[PDB]
C-alpha cells in the first residue's frame, strides 16, 4: 500500500498483529470490540496452503494492536489472542481477543460486492516503495476489475499495489460517510515495493462475508442461563416459524428457522396478529420487515393466569382465568363448557390447543394423549405443527436440541 | 501467480545486494535499511570484500539485522551505541560494545589480528 | 620479471596484497602486468585501512583524531598518514600527554 500516511478517526478500526517473537506479521481490522478479522494464512505453516489452520488456540502466542496509527506513540490498545475461528471455505479467519476495547469502532460490513469500475480504498501495515516497516499506516486507492465465485479481483489506481503485510488488510467502500468493509486482501503482485520491482499492480481480495461473522460473534448468546420468555413467529418472511427469546441483558433476541441467530414482563406471545406479513410480540409490539419490533400500544383499555396465541377464523389469544376457566378473544367466546383448565400452552397443526396436567401427561384439544410417557411436569412455557424450554433453560423442539452447543 | 503478502522479516532485495555489494542478510525486525554513504551515514560497516563499504539507517529503536559480512574489521557509529555480535574461524563468538559518534574495530583491527565476521548489528533500545 | 616483483609483494606486504599477488603471479602474463599496473592499488582499502585502524583503536587523542581523519579521505591521504604524519601525532600525544 503505496500513498499518504493518515493517522485520522475514520480508519481508527484497523489493527496490525505479530504472530511469535518475529515469525509473522500481518494486517487486521475490527468487527466487533472482541473480534478482529484478518487472514488464515497467517496463522498457516504454509500461508499459500491455509487449509490446516484449525478451529482454537493459536499455535505461537499471537499479540494484537488497535487504533495505533503511529508506532512511536503509545495511544491505542493492546490484547493477546486466544481463540480462532477459520472460514470453512475461504482464506479468512476471526480473532477472539482475551479482552474487549470499548473504545474503538468496528468497521460495518458490507450487504453485496463491488462490480467492476467500483472505486475502493485500503489501509494497512504493510512495506511500502521506500520502507521496509513504515512508522505510520497508510491509505491507498484500488478499483475493481471483476468479481469471482466468493472473490474480488482489483487493480491499483495510478500505482499503489496491494505489498507485503497487507494480507489480512481490509477493503473499503464508502457512501455518504459510511463505511462497508467489502472484502480482505490475500494475495498480490506487490509492484512498487522497497525490495523488489514488477510493473503489475494486481491483487485479490476474499469476498466479506457477513453471515459467518454473525455466527460467530453472537455464536453463544443463547445456550447458556435464558428467561422463560420464550415466543414464536415468522419474523424473515421465510415461511418457518422462529423464536424469539429474553436473554440476561433484558432484550429479546430472534432465532431463525432453517436454529441460527439474528442480529436483533411476566409473559411473552408471539404471532402476526393484524395480518401484517410480519410477526408481532397487554401492548402490542408490531413487526417490520427489517425483523425490528416497533413501539407497543395497548390491546385493551390481571386476574389471568396465562395468555397464549390461538388462531381465530384464520387470524387471536387464549386466557387461562384464575376462576379454571379458559376464553378465546378476538368479542370473546367460551373454549370449554366448564372450569376444567392445568398448564395453557400455545397452538400447532398438529392435523389443535396442546396441554400439560399435573402429573406429567401431555394432550391436546380439537382432549386426547400427546405423548407417550408422562415428563412434561417440569417444563415450562411450551410454544408451537411442531412444538418447552426445558429443565435446563434449552428450548427442544418435538425433543431435539434446536439451540446450539 | 500471485504471492501472499505476508511479512517474514527476511531482508527485501537480499538477493540482489549478494550479487552487487557481496554482503548478505537474513532476517531483521524490519526498522534497519541498507543505503548508500553520501552524508546519510548513520551506522558504517567497513570490510575488504564486496564493494569495500556500506551504511545502515535507523528508523526506529530498538531495531536490530541479524547480516553477514567476512572479514570484517571496522565500524562507524553514530547519535547511539551499537552492540556487535562478531565470529571468529573456530566458530566461536563474541560482543564487543561499541560507544556512539566514535568509530572501533574488530579481530583483523582490534587486539587478536584475527579475519572475523560480522554476524549481529544490534541498535540499542 | 613481473613474477618477481609480485613473487616479492606475496611475503611483505600486507594480508590483502600477498592474497592477490600469491594468485596473480601463477597467472597468463598479459593479467600479471595488469595486476602490477593498476590491480595492485587495491591494497590500499584492504591493508592500509586496517593499519590506520589498529593505530587509533590503540593510540591517544593526537593519533586517533589525525588518524580518523585520513580514514575517512582518500588514498593518498592515508599513505601519507601512515608514512610521516602518524609519527607527527604520536611525537605530539606524548608530549602533551606527558607534560
Amino acid at each position: 500500500t503505496v500513498g499518504d500516511p493518515t493517522t485520522d478517526a475514520k480508519l481508527d478500526f484497523t489493527a496490525r498483529l505479530t504472530i511469535g517473537t518475529d515469525y509473522r506479521s500481518c494486517s487486521g481490522a475490527l468487527v466487533d470490540t472482541q473480534w478482529v478479522l484478518t487472514a488464515a494464512s497467517c496463522f498457516a505453516d504454509d500461508p499459500n496452503q491455509p487449509d490446516t489452520v484449525a478451529a482454537g488456540k493459536p499455535a505461537q502466542l499471537t499479540r494484537a494492536t488497535v487504533g495505533r496509527a503511529d508506532s512511536n506513540i503509545a495511544n491505542g490498545y493492546v490484547r493477546e489472542v486466544v481463540e480462532l475461528v477459520p472460514h470453512p471455505e475461504r482464506d479468512m479467519v476471526l480473532a477472539r481477543l482475551d479482552k474487549a476495547i470499548p473504545d474503538i469502532a468496528p468497521v460495518r460490513l458490507a450487504s453485496d460486492a463491488p462490480t467492476a469500475g467500483t472505486p475502493l480504498t485500503a489501509v494497512g501495515f504493510g512495506r511500502t516503495k521506500d520502507e521496509w516497516v513504515p512508522i505510520q499506516r497508510h491509505q491507498g486507492a484500488f478499483t475493481v476489475t471483476s468479481v469471482t465465485a466468493g472473490a474480488v479481483n482489483v487493480t491499483g489506481q495510478g500505482g499503489d499495489a496491494i505489498c507485503a503485510g497487507d494480507t489480512g488488510g481490509p477493503l473499503l467502500q464508502d457512501k455518504n460517510g459510511t463505511l462497508h468493509l467489502v472484502g480482505v486482501n490475500n494475495r498480490s503482485m506487490q509492484g512498487g515495493c522497497y525490495g523488489s520491482e514488477t510493473t503489475s499492480t494486481d491483487a485479490i481480495a476474499a469476498m466479506s462475508d457477513a453471515d459467518f461473522v454473525t455466527q460467530t460473534v453472537n455464536r453463544d448468546l443463547g445456550t447458556g442461563n435464558l428467561s422463560d420468555l420464550v415466543a414464536s413467529a415468522d419474523f424473515n418472511s421465510d415461511g418457518r416459524t422462529d423464536v424469539a427469546a429474553v436473554l440476561e441483558d433484558g432484550s429479546l433476541h430472534a432465532f431463525y428457522a432453517k436454529l441460527e441467530y439474528g442480529r436483533e414482563m411476566v409473559q411473552i406471545i408471539g404471532g402476526d396478529f393484524n395480518s401484517d406479513g410480519n410477526g408481532d410480540i397487554l401492548n402490542l409490539y408490531t413487526g417490520t420487515a427489517t425483523g425490528i419490533l416497533n413501539k407497543s400500544k395497548p390491546m385493551w383499555h390481571k386476574t389471568i393466569k396465562q395468555v397464549t396465541r390461538f388462531k381465530f377464523n384464520g387470524r387471536g389469544l387464549v386466557a387461562q382465568w384464575g376462576d379454571g376457566n379458559l376464553y378465546g378473544y378476538y368479542t370473546k367466546v367460551k373454549m370449554w363448557p366448564d372450569a376444567t383448565w392445568t398448564r395453557l400452552t400455545g397452538t400447532a397443526d398438529i392435523n389443535d390447543l396442546t396441554a400439560v396436567r399435573d402429573d406429567g401427561s401431555l394432550n391436546w384439544y380439537a382432549a386426547r394423549k400427546l405423548w407417550p410417557d408422562n415428563t412434561w411436569t417440569p417444563m415450562k412455557r411450551i410454544i408451537g405443527g411442531d412444538i418447552a424450554v426445558g429443565g435446563q433453560s434449552t428450548l427442544l423442539l418435538y425433543g431435539i436440541a434446536m439451540r446450539p452447543a | 501467480e500471485m504471492p501472499q503478502a505476508v511479512e517474514d522479516f527476511s531482508y527485501p532485495g537480499a538477493a540482489k545486494i549478494q550479487a552487487e555489494t557481496g554482503a548478505i542478510l537474513k532476517r531483521g525486525n524490519g526498522h534497519m535499511l541498507m543505503t548508500s554513504c553520501d552524508g546519510s551515514e548513520d551506522i558504517q560497516v567497513m570490510s575488504r570484500t564486496g564493494q569495500k563499504d556500506f551504511c545502515f539507517n535507523v528508523m526506529a529503536k530498538p531495531a536490530y539485522l541479524t547480516l553477514e559480512v567476512p572479514q570484517a574489521y571496522g565500524i562507524w557509529t553514530s547519535a547511539d551505541p551499537v552492540k556487535t555480535t562478531i565470529k571468529d574461524t573456530d566458530g566461536t563468538a563474541t560482543v564487543i560494545n561499541a560507544p556512539a559518534n566514535d568509530f572501533t574495530g574488530y579481530g583483523e583491527a582490534g587486539s587478536t589480528g584475527e579475519p572475523t565476521t560480522l554476524i549481529e548489528l544490534r541498535v540499542a533500545g | 620479471d613481473n613474477r618477481i616483483d609480485a613473487a616479492r609483494m606475496a611475503m611483505t606486504g600486507g594480508s590483502g596484497l600477498r592474497q592477490a599477488a600469491k594468485d596473480a603471479i601463477r597467472l597468463s602474463p598479459a593479467e600479471l602486468e595488469k595486476f602490477l599496473l593498476y590491480g595492485y592499488e587495491e591494497p590500499l582499502d584492504d591493508d592500509h585501512k586496517v593499519e590506520i585502524a589498529r593505530l587509533i583503536n590503540l593510540g591517544g587523542p593526537g593519533v586517533r583524531e589525525a588518524g580518523k581523519a585520513a580514514l575517512q579521505g582518500t588514498a593518498e591521504e592515508r599513505e601519507l598518514f601512515l608514512n610521516s604524519g602518524q609519527y607527527t601525532a604520536q611525537q605530539d600525544d606524548n608530549r602533551v600527554d606527558v607534560a
